[PDB]
């Protein structure tokens, strides 16, 4: 008669590395590095994002005649950018504060786009039916950006003009504008008349005022002139002026929007399906239960901290040592 | 390991037992087979499965986006950007990869102990009346039945 | 006969958390999570911070007037706002780099406020007695800054100044001031007459000469001109000159200060008594022995690191384990 | 624990032994009482102390204002100076929380092989001289009057 | 240590033994000396050298350049780039420092816990064919010749 | 007979540090510290750094009469500035974006000077032999900058200059030029005649305009005017032109360059042997086998942690217990 105490032994090959001992066969083993990913754009947090596809963040908002699928957007935790994202400003010129708009808008609750300066009677002797471009050019045709009207000279007269709008819409409204740079200041005339021409824009926290910046320059995706593009966030009750005896690109219609907490741009190719996550990249969707992951260093949401690891197994069983 | 038993004086592993990590093997004239202590193995459980939750739980994490877009002329703070990245990645990666390490060996050794108090349990109850068989196992020096057995078993072996 | 080994146990009931075991009642534990704090504002390495209560940074240097009662500040290791610090820049504008400024000035050694340009004979052939605003009233009555002066046109003729002073005062001097921005080229006319006036300022190291930005723009607490707040440290030795035709509101009294290293600016309302610390928060003072504090992220001095933590108990006795 | 004597061969506390960690408590015809092993228990607290001065002795930290004041058109290094913050802070919530989890492991333990150690000490001394109650105790085959007593508290237990 | 061995019940080290960490000093008629025991200081060995690999192999690091250089307008961000600075060498600090307290502790328990499995595995073979000295040694109740005292070294030990 | 089991001594004095026990004697350790250098400034991966010496960066591309030595610049992985490199902008002034260009050209590929817009005959009718100065001064004669040409006014006219170039070396090219600031709008006009000049610079990636910034300020090393320097990283097949009516200081030599990846600049007066290294220091080489270094907080490569630890020496043998 006899009793063994022993301990427990399977068919398992799951192996674990230890301090003194590399690859370790373990009965039972756990993994804490997540690095698998459903290869798809999902929501985050129950919110789908915003593709913009061919257009980029300054095209959209810009309104480039290429961009016109995305005169519609709603809500979005996030925003989609593609390889294929390269209409952004048609019209040659410097997207001031660019990137720092792009980390604003990341995210956005509510979003409304409306008319804060009708094209229609808005702007009467003045010109506001020759603002196009070859460079913008919709369908073969030339045109212009959606949201911002280029005002020129009225028969040959620019006279100073001059227009305000007050936030009533009870939340910050996105104002985007732009100020026309001639290349020769023989153009600047022939367009605005004044060759002294300036744009000034007035908020109770904003005064930046502009002046034409002619200079020969080369001509890019066709025209010599450039146009850079400004915007601000009007807080509600405040009141945006804008005064200018030319150079500039008024704004058309704006953004009401609804900012709460920001999050990023995603630039991937994945396809856009609907699916939930609090963690995401640009290869798709990571699950956020492990303390690790590796699949991607860039990530938005409440993601595994990434690490350059391969393997983090964690063993639970003991060693591994069948044979009868 | 550390303490000996596991791949030390008990060699090897028992693929026939089946229903726990930790138990025992009995041999008399009426039968054999395998019994997991389950009183220790539970508790290994319990513990092995609080440690896990342990190094999950104890992550905290808020929302986040990492990436960031600079200009040209933004190079130094970029890479500012860029070392804190690289930075944080670089201590995550040297404590995930060393926790594990260090948690895996402990781990290890924790079921090597459990073996070895086992062992001391029962080697502790028969004392004289049976010999050590440095392989894990006690012969008897008296007829060991299913009752016998058993009491060993839930450590209430009769005089020793 | 007998004699048996063990362990000792007590009425303790302090419980620590281990890797396999959650809340284990230990005989002896100790804590490294400093939790707790005197819910005072003390000094940091016994030099008392400096109160600005209803005024905040802005108002102070400037010389709102109602700051009267920090016309006096002097040495202070960190600087106190309060949730009531809202006395600032009275009249409407922009404080350049001010983040920056409040930065640099957290701390100081010395700080003397002398008078760097006299009002009294300093600008002669220059009006320097209406320099006053209703946005700045001072008890009912229209006041303006304490530190700065608002030249205007004098009679009909606002004749080009200048001015230069040399940092003889063996130190870093901060010299504030502005430049006034009307709303109308007709104001910029009935007050500096010069309709292309211009403010410069020089220095071995500064240069950014400036010009009125007219623009029809909102009206903030009453006027609806602007007044930007500038600033730069004058290296000893060094010379600052002032020249102008118009829009300058020239320095009246500036500083001579003593940075050696930096630190920042609290803000919270709770007391400030006369009590010393290493490590201070807006909640109060926080203790600097222990590896870790819960109290609050944001802190100043050499403190111990945040975290979200609620429980950090080291055991140094056993597992207690009683009854008789 | 993982040595088996606390709460394991030798299940209770002594809330009677007032004077140290680890001791013992005889039983003999002239009376009975604790008393705590010296050396073992001095050793036991120097070792602790250490390793308590070692974990805040070992935390460096330089004066520091964690704060920053960016305007409306900063948010990028804002959102770079809140990673930062948000991080290093991730960073010592999950390095004092496992910290504490695995050192209160490693204390525990120590103070469960002091004792076992203790225990095995005196095992050794007396031998065959004493049986072994599997409770922590030892009833000796003989008299132990006081000296006797003292004698294997202070390891010096005669001819055994 | 945590198991007893060194400086413990095995007080002293062997400055004779100069061919491995872990062995044995032999004593008889014929002559007497020192013996490694080989299997268990290569093992020793492997496992430490693999133990510092780790350490070491496990620290990722990517070309970079820590220095920055901002403007008098930029002490907000030249502030923020200290902090980094400050900041992630403050944890290296506490890390580095920490792992080798705490490794060295794991490594001398393990050196202690293999000298005390090297001291069973032979108390187990001798069983009663000689008595225990409490200062690591085995005195034979026979004769053991070079064979005998080999047989035991390399666990081959006859009938005990 | 008898045979005991034992454990290893030696006459190692080593000591380390444990949880428990400080000054441990060990029989063998290792140390993870890394606090030894070769006190000499190396090739970082096989490419020696770029020397400066008395010069400064500005200095070396500007063309400072004092850095002709360094008109043969070439390759280098990081750039060495000493205690004594205080020859940069002789000329006053202020370099925009400094910082900025230091970081990006820390490291290099390959790096051409050439003449991109020749002095002999590139601006006739206009003077291009009196841009001289004695701030930059060579060899007691009054000099200039030798990479920007000092454009002044012919006879009595500045006629409008114009002068464009395209960037066909397959490769980024690196174009500075500067603009000269006079002190009084006197000197505006024996120089440059026209006062209201203007300064363009236009590229399909750039456009800011210039006007002089008259102001009077304290003369720096001489002269009371000034000289801003600007840059700009022209890209393959891009065109950058210039035109003004006074002002400029024009390119003369501009470099065409290779940049793959960014090293830094290190600042010391340890001496430049040709040794090689991954990690590299201000003190010298450091070694990049262990995990950790405590000779400088600053290093370019890949290095081992900085930290504040004087002893990081790891166990590897047991408890060191000799005496026979
Ligand atoms: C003013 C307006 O509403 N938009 C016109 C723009 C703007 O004038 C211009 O962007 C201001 O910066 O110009 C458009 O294109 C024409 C313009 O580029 C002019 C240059 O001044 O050249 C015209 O092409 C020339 C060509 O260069 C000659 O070699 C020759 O072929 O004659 C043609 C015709 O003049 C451009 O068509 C534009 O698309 O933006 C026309 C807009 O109506
Ligand atoms: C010039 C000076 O010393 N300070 C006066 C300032 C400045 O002119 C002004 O800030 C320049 O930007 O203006 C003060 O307030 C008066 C001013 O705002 C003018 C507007 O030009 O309006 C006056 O109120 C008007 C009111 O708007 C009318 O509806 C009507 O009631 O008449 C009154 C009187 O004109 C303001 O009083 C100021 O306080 O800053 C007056 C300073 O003396
Ligand atoms: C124009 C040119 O090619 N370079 C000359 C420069 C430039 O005019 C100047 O930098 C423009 O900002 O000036 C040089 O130095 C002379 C200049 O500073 C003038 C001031 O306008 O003063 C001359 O010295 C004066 C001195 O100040 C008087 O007190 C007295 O001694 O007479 C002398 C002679 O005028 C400077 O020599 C320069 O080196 O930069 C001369 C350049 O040729
Ligand atoms: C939309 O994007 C496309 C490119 O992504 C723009 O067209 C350009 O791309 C062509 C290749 O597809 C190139 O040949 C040209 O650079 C250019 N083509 C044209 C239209 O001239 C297109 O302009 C964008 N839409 C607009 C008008 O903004
Ligand atoms: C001092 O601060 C107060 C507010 O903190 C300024 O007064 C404002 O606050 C009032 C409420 O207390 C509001 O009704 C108004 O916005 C305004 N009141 C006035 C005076 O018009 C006050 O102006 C500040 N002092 C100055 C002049 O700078
Ligand atoms: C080269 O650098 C030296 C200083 O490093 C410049 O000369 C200055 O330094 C002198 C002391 O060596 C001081 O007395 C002066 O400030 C100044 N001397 C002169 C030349 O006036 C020198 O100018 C630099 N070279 C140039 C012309 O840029
Ligand atoms: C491993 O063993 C388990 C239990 O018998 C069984 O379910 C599984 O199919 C086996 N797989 C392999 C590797 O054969
Ligand atoms: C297993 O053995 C060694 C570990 O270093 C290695 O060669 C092999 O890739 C490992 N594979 C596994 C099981 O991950
Ligand atoms: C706990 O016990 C100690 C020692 O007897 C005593 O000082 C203290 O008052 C007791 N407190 C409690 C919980 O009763
Ligand atoms: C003690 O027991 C558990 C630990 O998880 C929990 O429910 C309780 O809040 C703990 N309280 C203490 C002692 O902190
Ligand atoms: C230490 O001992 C070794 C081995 O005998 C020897 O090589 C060395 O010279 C000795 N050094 C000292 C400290 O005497
Ligand atoms: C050795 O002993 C103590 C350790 O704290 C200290 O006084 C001494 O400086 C230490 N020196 C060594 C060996 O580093």
């Amino acid at each position: 008669d006899t009793i063994c105490i022993g301990y427990h032994a399977n068919n398992s090959t799951d192996t674990v590395d230890t301090v003194l001992e590399k690859n370790v066969t373990v009965t039972h083993s756990v993994n804490l590095l997540e690095d698998n990913h459903n290869g798809k754009l999902c929501k985050l947090n129950g919110i789908a994002p915003l593709q913009l596809g061919k257009c980029n963040v300054a095209g959209w908002l810009l309104g480039n005649p290429e961009c016109d699928l995305l005169l519609t957007a709603n809500s979005w935790s996030y925003i989609i950018e593609t390889s294929n994202s390269e209409n952004g400003t048609c019209y040659p010129g410097e997207f001031i504060d660019y990137e720092e708009l792009r980390e604003q808008l990341s995210s956005v609750s509510s979003f409304e786009r409306f008319e804060i300066f009708p094209k229609a009677s808005s702007w009467p002797n003045h010109e506001t039916t020759k603002g196009v471009t070859a460079a913008c050019s919709y369908f073969g045709a030339s045109s212009f950006y959606r949201n911002l009207l280029w005002i020129t000279k009225k028969g040959t007269s620019y006279p100073k003009l001059s227009k305000s709008y007050t936030n009533n819409k009870g939340k910050e409204v996105l104002v985007l504008w732009g100020v026309h740079h001639p290349p020769t200041t023989s153009e600047q005339q022939t367009l605005y008349q004044n060759t002294d021409a300036y744009v000034s824009v007035g908020s109770s926290k904003y005064n930046r005022r502009f002046t034409p910046e002619i200079a020969a320059r080369p001509k890019v995706r066709g025209q010599a002139g450039r146009m850079n593009y400004y915007w601000t966030l009007l807080d509600q009750g405040d009141t945006i002026t804008f005064e200018a005896t030319g150079n500039l690109i008024a704004p058309w219609y704006a953004f009401a929007l609804n900012k709460g907490s920001d999050s990023g741009i995603i630039t991937s190719d994945a396809p856009v399906h609907n699916c939930d996550t609090k963690c995401q990249t640009p290869h798709g969707a990571i699950n956020s239960t492990l303390p690790f992951q590796n699949v991607h260093p860039i990530t938005i949401g409440e993601c595994p901290k990434y690490v350059k690891s391969t393997k983090l197994r964690m063993a639970t069983g003991l060693r591994n040592i069948p044979s009868i | 390991g550390l303490f000996g038993a596991m791949a030390g004086f008990i060699e090897g592993g028992w693929t026939g037992m089946i229903d726990g990590w930790y138990g025992y093997h009995h041999q008399n004239e009426q039968g054999s087979g395998y019994a997991a202590d389950q009183k220790s193995t539970q508790n290994a459980i319990d513990g092995i499965t609080n440690k896990v939750n342990s190094i999950i739980e104890k992550m905290n994490t808020q929302f986040t986006a990492v990436g960031k877009e600079f200009n040209n002329l933004e190079r130094r703070i970029e890479n500012l950007n860029k070392k804190v990245d690289d930075g944080f990645l670089d201590v995550w990666t040297y404590n995930a990869e060393l926790l594990v390490l260090l948690e895996n060996e402990r781990t290890l050794d924790f079921h090597d102990s459990n073996v070895r108090n086992l062992y001391e349990k029962v080697k502790s109850q028969l004392r004289n009346n049976a010999k050590e068989i440095g392989n894990g196992c006690f012969e008897f020096y008296h007829k060991c039945d299913d009752e016998c057995m058993e009491s060993v078993k839930n450590g209430t072996y009769d005089y020793p």
